[PDB]
């Protein structure tokens, strides 16, 4: 033994237990989620309020990428943030030399071997997120969702944190109930009833809402934050849902 | 002004009949001042000649230089370098300083100890190798000994004949370079012995 | 004060290959330095390089790159081609900003077949059937743009070359001497052909400079030891 | 990142043995047998191609390597290492000598060079030795024909013949009774057959055999004719069917 | 040199003399002045041919790395490339590139990079010492949506005339035809534009 | 015993951690195939999408490195992207220094040293990941070429990697052992495809749909992959005979 | 700065410089000593470019000096001219070359001989019976050239040396306001206070 | 445990102890007391005194006219942090003529600090930061923790026994928020709600640490006797 | 991170030793003994090989006596390698000082440099030290001839008779009995057998055992030439010496 107490040691197993070990950090953070939706994307996470002292709206948590890609994540927020201006130095770099903004595979890798460099030597730790990303790009909408491994794939919908086992079956019934697909507005409604839904596993405290989308018909391929109207209809959808 | 011609002097070499000659004038001066009459210019590793031409401190350089290299050459090697390889060691010293050079104008001169071949060899400043069968020339009377041993030289002359051709090339150049003679020596050289001579000459 | 040479090079591609050929005279300013220097040298096996310009810097950027060669066939257990020599010479020369004063012809044969490229000092590359360099350039081009044809055989492309050559001997003055010719035929050794014509060869003397011996006044005698 | 290793990993133990050295030297005993028998007028360097599947081309595989156009290497240990070790091996007989010289290094010199780079893997910061020992065979102008051993340690010894890996106690028991100073290159080459096949289990071929000649100058394999000093490499790598050949001989 | 790329209704062309000078000297009379960086995206270079020629390989590099990681790359994407290694470097250059591309979603675009490192989009463009002489000649005949032989006919009367009179400009007029049904190469000898 | 940890030899001269790197190749439990034809090297992997929720295109093990070369990996996806990455960025390189295109045992070889590199060097760990690189070389013809994490390379007439490769290996062995040819002597690349897929059908006892197989098809000057209609097309072809 | 001499007699070097030290317009000094002992019987002067003699004889002093304590021994007056001299053939392709010119006069107490090396700021060495820098040679190496024997005796050296400054105070344009002269020998440095 | 040794190394159940224990050394400081209304935001900060011949250990730091923090733990590393600060608001004016944003320099401290978890050698940051501030959105108040956690608030404390005061501001949340347009009402609060904090000790002359920043009002720290006015 | 992995080769033991040196010195115990015998017209280099082979090329072969220039030769004990790659610096300095002062390099400040260059792998860079004893023979006007010793921690002694290697305990003792400052080449060449050959672990001191060298003023007239022995020459001092 002593495999687990350094990283990019290899165990008996073939194992990275310390990443292994990273993953646990994400598992105690709170539920994120992407939904692909028709012409875009839409990102919903759970923030639990600690306290009445709060500033409700304040804290936000999802992260925009140059103008047209979002970014969510749950475990460590510190390491998520850490990601996200590497991602934005690396889209910055790619609109630089290649004028057209960072298409999503392609920034889906730049921040994939970004994490999975983080695996291969003892002088750092892996990170302590998983994230669920994505956008709109020339080819249409992707969903991206990155492991601390470096594991990334492409998804219909996504789900991470406490309450993941109870979302991605919410989002299983979606794709399963809709293989023509969902339309964006409908995506953001379904993305507060599922957070809603997987706030029983963090029954203890209550939460807020935080929804974001990229569409091309809704949002004209940009990232925006669903705001006022539009994010408290999502809000009293859920709610009747629930109950 | 220029560094090749501030100090002057000349070397010249020939190859004989199994046997090479290597000859030099033996002034050193500023400009227009003489100041020595012992500045010898050919030196020797082993059974390998050269003679240097040009800026007199790059010429005392390059001789302790070649001193270094040829004496960690024969550590390693076990063995005396040998005129060709030793070409080669100059030129590739040379050309390392290709944008901040030594101004001279070396001359190699030997007989390869197994083959028994002679050998002579000519560089400019920047390491680009003249391997003539019959002749090399440097300094500021170069001109004028192109010009005497292109009359003078015939091919295949034995040693004590090829030391009248060399030394009458050498003083006659001389005598028509104002910043060349104040003595000469020339080295007549053979697969196992060497014979140097101090020539008697005008002495302005 | 470094060597730049007169001279006339050329390149000719014909049928199963190509052909270059060079004259023999190295310069130092109006004076002849060496009456039968070889400016065809070698990168490889059957890749070779006729250079002008800089001598010392055609000859070490000709060594350089042919090193680089021989490590590279040895690393991809490949025939090197001319195509990388080509690559490898004008990033090289190209980096110096022209500094590096290498004019090159460079012809050979690999697997891919026959090439003929001329490299510029500041690391330009043009492609060519025939092609001329060096102070006698105009002098050869002329015969070559008077002869050349397309579907030239061995012994018509070795005629045209060396008649090139010969072009740039009499013409130029930077140029003389003799005439060296390299051949590079696809799927045969390459022939270097040294000395390939000697139409310049000195005339006997009127009279022997022999001296009579002790003619030289000698101050000091004394053996030299070598020996240690 | 960095590179956060700057301390040896090869140290001196109480008993003042360097573990890692020895280790890399018991890598090399479960390696392959190779061997080289030096004649009077050549070389000979020889192994088994042991290949790892009946699917694999092992011609593919280069256990014997041509280091310059007289000098050629084989090992025993961990392929890979060797592999790169002829890498470095190839490019500093250019940079530490051709480039300067104008010449190929003299064996003795190359097998220096290499040596030192072994030894430098045994002393360096963040990094294990090389296992592999390697057998080098050359002719050069002024020593002749000449053949040596490097080891791990950076080690290295002129044999007259030897054998290093899996069987080589045997086998250096068996070039002792048959070496002399009187032996031609094909006596040499029939003793290094001779030798290799009781190390060997399975097929004995041409296919399964790599064998290497230092010995007259190839003008043939030059490429180019012309220059009469030029006359080509003395290295050379004998093909299955020589080797067969000299298998009926046998 | 007199270089040009003409958009026309499927696609591009991209048009160039063939003369090389050494001062008053011809150099080469028959060079290849349209380089391909990639399958459907071409460059004419004008100004130091060292230059042009070292930045055109750059740029070949870039877009094969940049194919294998994200696919075919835009017309935008490479004169974009051109552009950054052109402005960055701008006080060691002397390069004059125009670039034309086709993709099957943009069709046949036109870019052009003078010295400065700036780019501009043109229906088309010309360069080279040469464009000098035809700038009134281009203007007055361009027309938006030609057909292909409309657009070489052009092409080969502009270069033609720029070859007339510059000395700088000759040898053949070469060709390249940029569509969605490949690459088509082009050539046009002395005999047959001198009398048009 | 820090001699498991990092890349340091053990007493018995071995290192385990390129060993356990070896059995993190297996990870995905995934097996692949290459052979070669006549004019082609066809590549074929199992494809396992486990979650409805993923986007089945963008699930793969076979990367697009060079115009020419075509490379499938064992192993986990990190260090497969992160070697396809390296190797993309060797091929271009090469092209841009040398003025030719790398060839496919070339590139095997250099990624091979930069395996071996991280066996000798206690910094950087081995990927646990096994490279087959295919292509239609220029001078060599259809070409197989694998690197494993011990920095080990070698050519192939045909191969097999993942946790049945003995199975797969042996059911070719046996093929070529009939054949007495170093290939496949077919005309078509569908054609060797279909070979490759049939022969892994009787190594593994397995059936396939379109959507369970991944293949890359490396021709003269170019290698692609097929697409799920593509293989669907080969599926009935082997299925009607 | 201007004249420095050197000359090499039967058993000693005598090296006589000049006193003046002129800043353009001004003479600000006519007791200046340009020279330093390097060790007990090595004496250097030297003349050029203002600044850099001092910096540049300093910094040898205290080299030699260092050597001296390292090894508890005194290098030879050849082996110091060598040191000498390869740190001006260094310095010439410097960023700023020093720009000086010197004389060394050592005595060698193994082989028992005087010895004068001459070496200007390229790293040109000349070892030479007698020696000079700038335009001193010009002056007085005719009037060397006639009377110097190598067998003077010290006395003789000086007074071939009068002969030599009086033709400098006759035909130089500059007034050098007179020279310091030392002399070094088997008993070490000394100094001729009345010239 | 076996997973304490360093920055670098997870825990088995994903934890990071060497944060934990940066952590650990904030509740062993001192107590300290942030809360704004919508026009002012206030610190108060309990001294601490080393024994009756030493000075009170100062906790207020100013990081520019419109923004400064309160610390609790190492004060070195408050330095270090503040002095940050002072830089990025510096160049924020310099280069923008612009007056950085509360909520964007607490992005700033919560990656500085997230650097010094993530890589080898280091050490996390041992102190906590209260910082309040008034900018273009009105009056802010942030919690940092070494953690690299930022979080806005109405009101919070932090240090030893902080619980005690944070449960009186979140009972009197709805009062302080609306104290507009007094700063002394808003202080007295502060005051009072740092008070549920002290056992044994009380507020004294040299004890107690106030500063404040509101609409026209620069931020400026109140120490001595200008505080015996709220005791 | 890599801190666990550090054997942390420079520091001190509680008793105030260094381990690695202490180490080191243990492995130089077991490498063939080398002799070094100062006489008042020469030095001799005497010196074991280690248990050799009948197929080994002896006549080329160089594991102990090497030239590091024309007046100073060393005599080896401990890793080969290491020892080279610290001969090949010594005689670079040699070359340096050779190229600065144009005179021969004094042979302690040679001995001094390469003690020098030990003594720093003890105190920093976390690298082990070279396993290497030498002994210094060699010949400068200053002090005439010359033997030095110098051991992993830098440390140099001069000697009149030294041995480095296996059993020096036993060589030291024979040294010290049979040894006269009045002492002669041609005495000491015999001395150095004799002690080798009842030191020797072998059964019996034999020419292919021995590598042998000496340097002499036995060069014609004012000057010092080395010789390093040939296999036959060595077979010759033996019979000569009456050990074979
Ligand atoms: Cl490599
Ligand atoms: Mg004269
Ligand atoms: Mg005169
Ligand atoms: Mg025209
Ligand atoms: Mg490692």
């Amino acid at each position: 033994t002593g495999y687990d107490l350094s990283n990019s040691v290899f165990s008996p197993d073939g194992r990275n237990f310390q990443v292994e070990y990273a993953v646990k950090a994400v598992e105690n953070g709170t539920t994120s989620i992407g939904i692909k939706c028709n012409d875009g994307v839409v990102f919903a996470v759970e923030k639990l309020i600690t306290s009445k002292l709060l500033v409700p709206q304040k804290n936000v948590k999802i992260q925009v990428v140059d103008r047209h890609i979002g970014c969510v994540y749950s475990g460590l927020i510190p390491d998520g943030r850490h990601l996200v201006n590497r991602g934005r130095e690396e889209a910055a770099s790619f609109k630089k030399l290649y004028k057209t903004p960072i298409p999503i595979p392609a920034f889906a890798d730049r921040l994939g071997q970004y994490v999975q460099a983080h695996t291969l030597y003892n002088s750092v730790r892996p990170f302590g997120v998983s994230t669920i990303f994505g956008g709109v790009d020339k080819n249409g909408a992707h969903l991206y969702m990155l492991e601390p491994s470096g594991s990334y794939w492409g998804y219909k919908g996504a789900a991470t944190g406490k309450g993941r086992q109870s979302a991605k079956a919410e989002l299983e019934k979606l794709v399963d109930h809709h293989p023509e697909g969902l339309s964006a507005r409908e995506a953001v409604k379904q993305a507060a009833k599922i957070i809603y839904l997987a706030h029983e596993d963090n029954k203890e405290k209550d939460f807020e809402l935080e929804i974001s989308w990229c569409s091309l018909s809704e949002t004209n391929g940009l990232h925006k934050f669903v705001k006022g109207d539009l994010l408290q209809e999502a809000i009293d959808f859920a709610q009747k849902e629930i109950n | 002004s220029d560094p090749s011609s501030i100090n002057g002097g000349i070397v010249v070499a020939m190859t004989g009949k199994d046997c090479v000659a290597i000859a030099c004038d033996l002034r050193l001066g500023s400009q227009s001042l003489g100041v020595s009459n012992k500045f010898e210019k050919i030196f020797h590793y082993g059974h390998v000649f050269l003679g240097i031409t040009g800026l007199a401190t790059d010429v005392t350089t390059l001789n302790e230089m070649f001193r270094y290299k040829t004496n960690l050459y024969k550590l390693k090697e076990e063995r005396a370098i040998e005129p060709e390889t030793f070409t080669q060691l100059v030129s590739s010293s040379l050309y390392e300083r290709r944008f901040g050079p030594y101004f001279v104008g070396p001359v190699v001169a030997g007989i390869n100890s197994k083959s028994g071949k002679p050998f002579i060899a000519g560089f400019d400043l920047i390491g680009c190798i003249d391997e003539a069968k019959d002749f090399i020339v440097s300094g500021t009377a170069s001109d004028q000994l192109f010009g005497m041993c292109e009359s003078l030289y015939e091919p295949n002359l034995e040693p004590e004949d090829l030391f009248e051709t060399i030394s009458q090339a050498l003083l006659n150049a001389a005598d028509r370079d104002a910043l060349s003679g104040w003595g000469a020596v020339v080295y007549i050289i053979k697969k196992d012995e060497v014979v140097k001579r101090y020539l008697k000459m005008r002495q302005d | 004060k470094a060597t730049s040479t007169g001279a006339t090079i050329v390149g000719v591609k014909f049928n199963n290959g190509v052909v270059i050929a060079a004259d023999t005279r190295s310069t130092q300013g109006p004076i002849v330095a060496d009456k039968n220097c070889a400016k065809l040298h070698r990168i490889s096996p059957k890749i070779w390089c006729a250079g002008a310009g800089t001598a010392a810097d055609t000859e070490a950027v000709t060594q350089l790159i042919g090193s680089n060669i021989e490590l590279h066939s040895l690393y991809t257990s490949r025939e090197p081609r001319v195509v990388s020599a080509l690559q490898m010479l004008k990033q090289h020369l190209f980096k110096y900003q022209g500094h590096i004063g290498a004019y090159l012809i460079v012809a050979g044969v690999d697997p891919t077949g026959s090439h003929l490229f001329s490299i510029h000092a500041h690391g330009s590359t043009d492609v060519g059937y025939y092609l001329s360099l060096g102070s006698g350039s105009l002098a050869a081009m002329a015969v070559l743009e008077s002869h050349w044809k397309q579907d030239l055989t061995k012994e018509e492309a070795i005629k045209l070359a060396s008649d090139a050559i010969q072009a740039g001997i009499w013409n130029d003055l930077g140029s003389g001497s003799n005439v060296d010719v390299c051949v590079m035929e696809i799927g045969k050794d390459a022939e270097y052909l040294r000395n390939y014509l000697t139409p310049n060869v000195r005339e006997e003397k009127q009279k022997s400079y022999k001296f009579p011996r002790g003619t030289t006044a000698v101050l000091k005698e004394s053996i030299v030891n070598i020996c240690d | 990142m960095t590179d956060r290793y700057s301390f040896s990993l090869t140290t001196f133990s109480p008993s003042g043995k360097l573990g890692q050295i020895d280790y890399a030297l018991t890598a090399v005993k479960q390696g392959v047998t190779s061997l080289g028998i030096k004649a009077t007028n050549g070389v000979v360097i020889a192994t088994e191609k042991k290949s790892s599947s009946p699917l694999a081309m092992s011609e593919t595989l280069s256990k014997v390597s041509l280091l310059t156009p007289d000098i050629g290497a084989v090992y025993s240990g961990m392929g890979p290492d060797y592999r790169v070790l002829v890498d470095k091996s190839r490019k500093v007989a250019h940079t530490s000598y051709k480039r300067i010289y104008g010449e190929y290094p003299p064996t003795k010199l190359l097998v220096s060079e290499v040596a030192k780079i072994m030894q430098e893997a045994t002393q360096s910061g963040g990094v294990r030795p090389f296992g592999v020992s390697l057998l080098i065979a050359g002719h050069d102008e002024f020593n002749g024909f000449s053949l040596y051993q490097v080891d791990p340690s950076g080690s290295y010894f002129p044999w007259k013949a030897t054998a290093i890996g899996k069987g080589s106690v045997a086998a250096k028991t068996f070039l002792e009774k048959r070496w002399n100073d009187e032996l031609e290159l094909e006596d040499a080459i029939h003793i290094a057959l001779l030798t290799l096949k009781e190390s060997v289990e399975g097929e004995f071929n041409g296919d399964t055999i790599e064998l290497a000649i230092i010995g007259d100058e190839n003008p043939d394999l030059l490429g180019y004719t012309g220059i009469p000093t030029d006359k080509g490499p003395r290295f050379r790598k004998l093909t299955s069917q020589e080797i067969n050949d000299r298998l009926e001989a046998l | 040199t007199s270089i040009m790329a003409v958009t026309f209704k499927d696609g591009v062309i991209l048009g160039a003399d063939s003369r090389t000078t050494t001062g008053a000297y011809i150099a080469n009379r028959v060079t290849d002045k349209l380089t391909r960086v990639h399958d459907k995206i071409w460059c004419c270079r004008s100004g130091s041919a060292a230059d042009t020629q070292a930045i055109a390989d750059i740029v070949q590099y870039h877009l094969e790395l940049y194919t294998s990681q994200y696919g075919t790359p835009s017309t935008e994407t490479a004169a974009s490339v051109f552009k950054e290694l052109c402005y960055e470097n701008k006080d060691n250059l002397t390069a004059g590139i125009i670039v034309a591309g086709y993709d099957d979603k943009n069709k046949g675009e036109v870019y052009t990079i003078p010295l400065g490192g700036s780019v501009h989009k043109l229906p088309y463009a010309i360069a080279g010492s040469g464009s000098t002489f035809i700038y009134g000649y281009c203007d007055k005949n361009f027309r938006e949506n030609m057909s292909k032989e409309e657009t070489v006919d052009f092409i080969k009367h502009s270069l033609s005339q720029a070859i007339k009179w510059d000395g700088s400009s000759g040898g053949v007029i070469r060709m390249v035809v940029l569509t969605a049904a490949g690459v088509e190469r082009l050539i046009f000898y002395p005999d047959e534009y001198e009398q048009l | 015993g820090y001699d498991r940890h990092i890349t340091i030899f053990s007493p018995e001269g071995r290192l385990y951690q390129v060993e356990y790197a070896f059995k993190a190749t297996n990870q995905t439990n995934i097996n692949s195939l290459a052979v070669r034809g006549k004019d082609c090297t066809v590549v074929i992997s199992q494809k396992k999408v486990p979650d409805k929720l993923l986007d089945p295109t963008t699930v793969s093990y076979i990367f697009c490195i060079s115009r020419t070369i075509g490379m499938v990996v064992n192993g986990p996806i990190p260090d497969a992207r992160n070697a396809a990455l390296r190797a993309k960025a060797e091929a271009a390189e090469f092209r841009y220094k040398y003025g030719y295109d790398m060839p496919c045992d070339v590139l095997a070889k250099r990624m091979a040293n930069l395996s071996q590199i991280y066996t000798q060097r206690a910094y950087m760990r081995p990927l646990g990941v096994i490279l087959t690189f295919v292509s239609v070389d220029e001078e060599l013809g259809p070409s197989i070429y694998k690197t494993d994490p011990a920095g080990y390379y070698v050519g192939y007439k045909a191969t097999a990697t993942g946790p049945k490769q003995q199975e797969i290996t042996t059911n070719l062995e046996n093929h070529f052992k009939k054949s007495k040819i170093d290939h496949i002597n077919e005309e078509s690349w569908e054609k060797v495809v279909e070979f490759a897929i049939t022969h892994m059908i009787d190594a593994l006892g397995t059936e396939f749909s379109k959507n369970d197989l991944e293949v890359g098809v490396a021709t003269k000057d170019k290698f692609f992959t097929l697409s799920a209609e593509n293989i669907e097309e080969r599926l009935v072809a082997i299925a009607e005979q | 700065m201007d004249i420095i001499l050197g000359i090499r007699v039967q058993d000693s070097v005598i090296l006589a410089s000049s006193k003046a030290v002129t800043r353009g317009i001004s003479v600000l000094k006519d007791s200046d000593d340009k020279t330093r002992q390097l060790s007990p019987h090595t004496l250097m002067s030297f003349a050029g470019e203002a600044g850099d003699t001092v910096q540049f004889a300093e910094y040898i002093q205290a080299n030699i000096q260092l050597y001296s304590i390292r090894e508890d021994y005194e290098l030879s007056p050849q082996a110091v001219s060598s040191f000498v001299r390869q740190e001006l053939a260094k310095s010439i392709r410097s960023r700023r070359p020093y720009q000086v010119n010197v004389l060394i006069g050592g005595y060698d107490k193994k082989k028992n001989k005087p010895e004068l090396y001459q070496i200007d700021y390229l790293g040109t060495k000349v070892e030479l019976p007698y020696g000079a820098h700038g335009y001193s040679g010009f002056y007085t190496f005719s009037l060397l050239d006639h009377h110097y024997r190598p067998d003077m005796t010290t006395e003789e050296g000086l007074d071939l040396l009068k002969l030599c400054v009086q033709e400098l105070e006759k035909r130089m344009p500059m007034d050098f306001k007179g020279v310091i002269v030392k002399i070094v020998d088997k008993d070490g440095i000394r100094q001729v206070d009345d010239f | 445990n076996n997973y304490d040794g360093d920055t670098v190394t997870f825990s088995p159940t994903g934890r990071l102890f060497q944060v934990e224990y940066a952590l650990e050394a904030i509740k062993q400081g001192s107590v300290t007391v942030g809360l704004r209304s919508n026009t002012h935001a206030v610190l108060v900060a309990l001294k601490r005194n080393a024994d009756e011949l030493s000075s009170y250990q100062k906790k207020i730091i100013k990081c520019d006219e419109h923004m400064g923090l309160s610390l609790a733990g190492l004060a070195p590393d408050a330095r270090v942090l503040s002095n940050y600060l002072r830089q990025q608001c510096n160049y924020s004016s310099l280069v923008f003529n612009r007056k950085l944003a509360v909520e964007r320099a607490g992005h700033l401290l919560c990656d500085k600090a997230q650097k010094n978890t993530q890589s080898y050698g280091g050490r996390p940051y041992g102190v906590g930061l209260l910082i309040i501030g008034y900018d273009k959105s009105g009056a802010h108040l942030l919690e940092f923790q070494p953690s690299g956690n930022v979080t806005e608030l109405y009101g919070t404390a932090i240090g030893a026994r902080s619980q005690g005061a944070k449960t009186y501001l979140e009972r009197t949340l709805d009062t302080f928020i609306k104290i507009d347009g007094n700063p002394d009402e808003l202080i007295k609060a502060g005051v009072e709600a740092i008070s549920q904090s002290l056992r044994d000790e009380s507020l004294t002359v040299d004890n107690l640490s106030i500063a404040i920043v509101g609409k026209d009002t620069p931020f400026t720290i109140y120490d001595g006797e200008a505080v015996a006015k709220y005791i | 991170g890599s801190r666990r992995y550090d054997s942390r080769t420079t520091i001190f033991s509680p008793e105030g030793r260094l381990y690695q040196v202490e180490y080191a010195l243990e492995s130089i115990s077991h490498a063939g003994t080398a002799i070094g015998i100062m006489a008042s017209d020469g030095i001799v280099l005497a010196a074991e090989r280690k248990v050799t082979s009948t197929l080994l090329e002896q006549d080329t072969s160089t594991e102990k006596l090497y030239k590091l220039n024309d007046k100073i030769a060393v005599a080896v004990a401990g890793l080969t390698a290491d020892a080279e790659i610290l001969i090949n610096t010594a005689r670079i300095h040699a070359q340096n000082y050779l190229k600065t002062y144009n005179e021969d390099i004094p042979v302690e400040i040679l001995v001094r440099r390469l003690s020098d260059i030990k003594q720093g792998y003890t105190q920093h860079g976390g690298l082990r030290p070279f396993g290497v004893s030498f002994i210094y023979a060699g010949y400068d006007d200053r002090y005439g001839y010359q033997l030095y010793t110098s051991n992993p921690s830098g440390n140099y002694t001069g000697w009149k008779a030294i041995s480095v290697g296996a059993n020096t305990s036993a060589a030291q003792t024979l040294l010290q009995m049979d040894y006269k400052d009045d002492m002669k080449v041609d005495d000491a060449i015999e001395l150095a057998l004799k002690t080798l050959s009842k030191t020797t672990d072998s059964s019996a001191l034999t020419y292919d055992r021995l590598e042998f060298a000496t340097i002499r003023k036995g060069a014609n007239d004012g000057e010092v030439y080395q010789k390093i022995f040939k296999p036959q020459e060595i077979k010759d001092i033996l019979v000569k010496t009456g050990i074979t």
